[PDB]
């Protein structure tokens, strides 16, 4: 059985949600109800199967290559990346439930605001949230998620997905809306997709991808709808971004000590 | 306070206790670190395994006890261990591993590399039967003299000439070298032979790449046969 | 001055590439590099003695 | 003469590294920013008239 | 804020290359172009006040470092690691140890599993006796006896029932005998007794080896050689004895040869699978030694001191009732640690 | 101070020292022979 | 005895007991140090061979 982790300072976050982005009736829609949703439907999807023993992630990894259980990567990533994003919007990770902890003052570090100046010609990183915001109104028409994402060349970049898609496989990013019109450029860069996927020698048709999130944003109507409203994604996307948790996405970025 | 006897390994009661004991100790190591890569260099074919031998195993893997199947289980745990990636090893694994590596530190090879004499000449000893041959070779145009004589005054027969050219033959430069041949010692054959042999030794200083040729060819090879008397 | 000259050249030879670290830090780290060839050829001397006497005395 | 200068400085400067700790090769000679030196060659470069001959 | 210090020493490093490269270079040039040359310009040049500090510093400083000197003597974590340029993608070593910091961190977000078996933990984290129930016992098959053409009657009394063409085992008796087993194996090991585990069936040398491992015992997972209790001094007499306090701590004291040749025989035996050792319990009855079995339904239980009924052809099965007697081992070791500190 | 052992003594643990030949006169040849 | 002498040997050698002269000559130093500790009271008895009778057949025809 899958279950809902617990939460620190998970009190506080049942009465005053998580201050300058969800309410407290925001907070229980996205994690406390949704979670909980997410949770008991891979339950039931999984129960019975050997992927009950594996954690979301590496779920996702598994069945990422497998076309009739997309169902169970669906409930995997969105559990997986919904955490990622309450883990980097939380107040503070650690637990000052007893010590009443009320001074958490968390700053981009040297190692992340130096990537950043390197991958994006020299932009600050108020100007790569200006990007951010921007990409996630244009490229994503409903459900989805925001990432910044480090690949093997370590470079940061950004990268939106459509619903329920994983930001570690590329072949599953759900990058392009197909419902709508796609440019020649675009159509490109799925048939080189197809093409190194079609490289592979291994029986499941699986490639290798290392790039691993930063910072995640949920862009689904459980997040943002009961405090926002509809139109005004924008206006929480900038909020979330503006006060992340830099103590967890300072520790995403890899050092090597 | 109170003392007893006990075994001192936990394999005691076991066939090999000693041979056990250590298995269990590079287990241990092999599961605390079965996260860490291999090398992709293996592919490449490392040569690197100087285990001790199993004579030398025996005195500390139970002696009589030790069966080749166990010193061969020690040889695939040892190598699993010694094939972690280098940059990724760590001291532990090192210092189980020393332990099993051979020694032979404390004396030297005999051996010193081959050059040509103040006069640009390679000199080989070849032998054959009962006879023995001395070359002189040197960068030239294909000039031959054996014992001082032309090659065709001392060696009649075509097929004893066609062995000493063909060593030269192999390397294509029968145009490049003159050899001042001496030879001793039984008869024609054997001292064409001998002479043949000289001379691929004798190439190899030129050229030391052309040594698995000439190897291949079958010219760097002494002949052993000789005459046995009957028994 | 061979035991100077010949490190001066040295550093010539690398002033050729390098066409003041090379005052001081190029200066030590030649030193300490000379001092490990000379420390080699020691070591290779001893072997040669050791392989010239008897260390095996009663068996071998 | 500031060639004499700075090469004394540095004869010093050594000799005040290799004081500190007992002087051993493998280990007062390590690499820049290397434990130690593991003394562990004749493997002649063959020339280019000799490699084009075996290829 | 510190990188300067390391870039500070890649400088040296990359100096140090190249001074070392172009010392080859002089080492393949003819000593008739250099050496000629270098003399007579010396024979053209004189020393000065200064050039003769070090034509002295250097000839003390090469003759007291390597000369005069002892050519021998009588970041922790992956400190091998070889780290790329900043410019300069990550090498494959670097892949592994970025994907260890999100395995330990991120690789687990999303949900916690519960209520889901793994068969590391029957080894590792073992019940103690008095928490077994009935539904544990039978999550781990203990209960699956064999066929019932298979049936040694001498069992009767352990059977529940047959079903599917097998015998249930009563795991209401299990768990009693089981009880009874385990407060043995606590009273030996609290005792100061030697505990021997002897399973010969294939997957079993896991399980054997932890549980004497937290009971300060032995196991023998490969073979019973015949005769190792009754004609001991044959078979095991070569083997090094040691002796050791009350805290199980060697106490470094040579043995004479007379202490070193004495039987040493085990004060419980531990039998996974009987059927296939007989040659041990014989041993051991033979010996005067107590011994505890798993009783199959195909198994004589007359065979053994304390038998507990149950399925030993299962590793699942196995493996549980194994971890049990050992955590039961663990708990008397401890006491009997504990009794001696205070 | 350790007990000196002389040259005489040592000189019995190396290889038998020979004089040098100034002139080349040979005076005797000593051939010996044995079935060992 | 053979891993004594080696070590005598080393040691002598390590402690140093002209730089041309050290690359033609073997001579390792005093015969006292590179022989310590080798002595006729431990060394020939210890060495000699055919000491113990291990065996003997009789025969009578
Ligand atoms: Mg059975």
């Amino acid at each position: 059985i899958h279950v809902v982790p617990k939460l620190p300072n998970s009190k506080a976050l049942l009465q005053n949600g998580v201050p300058n982005i969800l309410s407290s009736s925001g907070f229980k829609t996205v994690w406390f109800d949704y979670q909980r949703y997410l949770c008991d439907k891979l339950t039931l999807a999984t129960a019975g199967q050997s992927l009950e023993s594996y954690y979301p992630f590496h779920i996702l990894l598994k069945t990422a290559g497998n076309p009739l259980q997309s169902n169970i990567f669906n409930l995997a990533s969105s559990i997986h990346n919904n955490h990622l994003f309450v883990e980097n919007i939380l107040p503070s990770a650690v637990e000052h439930g007893t010590n009443s902890n009320a001074v958490v003052k968390t700053e981009p570090s040297r190692l992340f605001l130096s990537k950043i100046k390197d991958s994006f010609n020299g932009s600050d990183w108020e100007v790569v949230k200006e990007e951010m915001i921007y990409r996630a109104e244009n490229e994503v028409l409903g459900q989805g998620w925001l990432f910044l994402v480090e690949n093997n060349e370590k470079k940061l970049f950004i990268l939106t997905s459509n619903n329920n898609g994983t930001p570690y496989y590329f072949p599953r990013n759900q990058s392009f809306d197909l419902n709508s019109a796609i440019s020649i450029d675009e159509f490109a860069t799925l048939k080189q997709m197809k093409e190194l996927i079609g490289k592979s020698t291994k029986l499941n048709g699986k490639v290798q991808d290392w790039t691993m999130p930063i910072i995640c944003v949920n862009l689904w109507d459980h997040a943002y709808l009961h405090d926002y409203g509809v139109g005004n994604r924008s206006k929480y996307v900038k909020n979330v971004l503006d006060n992340l948790n830099w103590s967890v996405v300072n520790n995403r970025i890899f050092s090597g000590i | 306070l109170p003392r007893r006897i006990v075994p001192k390994l936990a394999t005691f009661y076991s066939a090999n206790p000693n041979h056990e004991d250590r298995i269990n100790r590079l287990e241990r190591l092999l599961r605390k670190y079965i996260k860490l890569p291999s090398q992709n260099n293996n592919e490449a074919q490392q040569t690197k395994a100087p285990w001790i031998s199993f004579d030398e195993y025996a005195l500390i893997g139970g002696g009589t006890k030790l069966k080749p199947t166990q010193y061969t289980q020690l040889l695939y745990m040892l190598n699993k261990l010694h094939n972690i990636d280098p940059q990724l090893t760590n001291d532990e694994i090192t210092s189980e591993l020393s332990q099993y590596y051979k020694k032979s530190s404390m004396l030297s090879n005999n051996i010193k590399i081959k050059t040509l004499d103040e006069f640009g000449r390679s000199i080989a000893v070849g032998k054959r039967k009962s006879s023995t041959a001395k070359v002189f070779v040197v960068r030239g145009t294909g000039e031959i003299l054996v014992n001082g004589r032309q090659l065709n005054d001392y060696f009649l027969k075509m097929k004893d000439r066609e062995s000493i050219m063909y060593p030269l033959q192999v390397i294509e430069s029968v145009g490049k070298y003159n050899i001042f041949a001496t030879t001793s010692g039984g008869g024609p054959t054997g001292q064409a032979e001998s002479i043949m042999h000289a001379i691929a030794k004798a190439l190899v200083v030129f050229n030391p790449l052309l040594k698995s040729r000439l190897h291949k060819a079958g010219v760097l090879t002494r002949d052993y046969r000789h005459v046995e008397r009957k028994k | 001055l061979k035991l100077l000259n010949m490190i001066l050249s040295m550093m010539n030879k690398t002033n050729n590439n390098n066409n003041t670290l090379d005052s001081l830090m190029n200066k030590k780290l030649l030193l300490k590099n000379m001092l490990l060839d000379m420390n080699n050829k020691k070591m290779n001397n001893m072997k040669r003695m050791l392989n010239n006497n008897n260390m095996n005395p009663a068996g071998a | 003469e500031k060639g004499v200068d700075e090469w004394l400085e540095a004869i010093n400067e050594l000799r005040e590294e290799f004081s500190a700790k007992e002087y051993l090769p493998e280990t007062s000679l390590a690499p820049p920013g290397q434990s130690k030196v593991d003394l562990l060659g004749s493997k002649i470069k063959p020339t280019a008239e000799q490699l084009a001959q075996w290829e | 804020p510190n990188n300067n210090d390391e870039v500070m020493l890649l400088q040296q490093k990359l100096l140090y290359d190249e001074i070392r490269s172009e010392l080859k270079s002089l080492s393949q040039v003819p000593e008739d172009e250099i050496l000629p040359e270098l003399k007579k310009s010396l024979e053209q040049d004189k020393l000065s006040d200064k050039e003769q500090q070090l034509e002295a510093e250097l000839s003390d400083f090469f003759r007291n470092y390597a000369l005069l000197n002892k050519l021998f003597d009588s970041t922790k974590p992956y400190p091998n690691l070889i780290p790329s340029a900043n410019d300069k993608p990550y090498s494959s070593q670097e892949l592994f140890l970025r994907q260890l910091n999100h395995s330990m961190r991120t690789a687990k977000l999303g949900a916690t599993i519960s209520k889901v078996y793994y068969p590391h933990k029957d080894i590792f984290y073992p019940p103690l006796p008095e928490n077994i129930t009935v539904e544990s016992l039978m999550s781990a098959g203990v209960h699956l006896g064999q066929s019932t053409s298979l049936w040694r009657s001498s069992t009767q009394s352990y059977i529940y029932g047959e079903y599917k063409g097998i015998h249930i085992i009563d795991l209401n008796q299990t768990l009693s005998y089981l009880k009874r087993a385990a407060k043995v194996v606590e009273g030996v090991s609290e005792s100061g007794g030697i505990i021997l585990f002897l399973g010969t069936r294939q997957g079993q040398k896991r399980g054997l080896e932890e549980a004497a491992k937290k009971t300060h015992g032995y196991y023998v997972s490969t073979r019973w050689i015949p005769g190792t209790l009754t004609n001991s001094t044959e078979i095991s007499g070569i083997w090094e004895k040691q002796e050791i306090d009350s805290n199980d701590n060697p106490t470094e004291r040579a043995l004479s040869p007379n202490e070193t040749s004495k039987q040493v025989k085990p004060d419980l035996l531990v039998v996974l699978n009987p059927t296939e050792n007989r040659n041990a319990l014989l041993e051991a009855i033979k010996s005067r030694v107590p011994t505890i079995a798993i009783i199959d339904t195909d198994s004589e239980p007359s065979l053994v001191t304390y038998p507990i009924p149950g399925n030993d052809d299962s590793l699942r099965s196995v493996n549980f009732l194994l971890g049990v007697l050992a955590r039961a081992g663990q708990r008397g070791l401890q006491n009997r640690l504990a009794r001696n500190n205070e | 101070s350790t007990r000196p052992y002389p040259v005489n003594v040592e000189a019995v643990y190396y290889a038998p020292l020979k004089l040098p030949i100034k002139y080349g006169d040979l005076v005797a040849d000593i051939q010996l022979r044995s079935y060992d | 005895i053979n891993n004594n002498k080696y070590n005598n040997m080393i040691n002598l050698l390590n402690n140093n007991n002209n730089n041309y002269n050290n690359n033609n000559n073997n001579y390792i130093g005093n015969i006292n140090n590179i022989y310590n500790n080798m002595t006729i009271d431990n060394i020939p008895m210890d060495i000699l061979m055919y000491k113990y009778l291990v065996g003997w057949s009789i025969k009578f025809k």
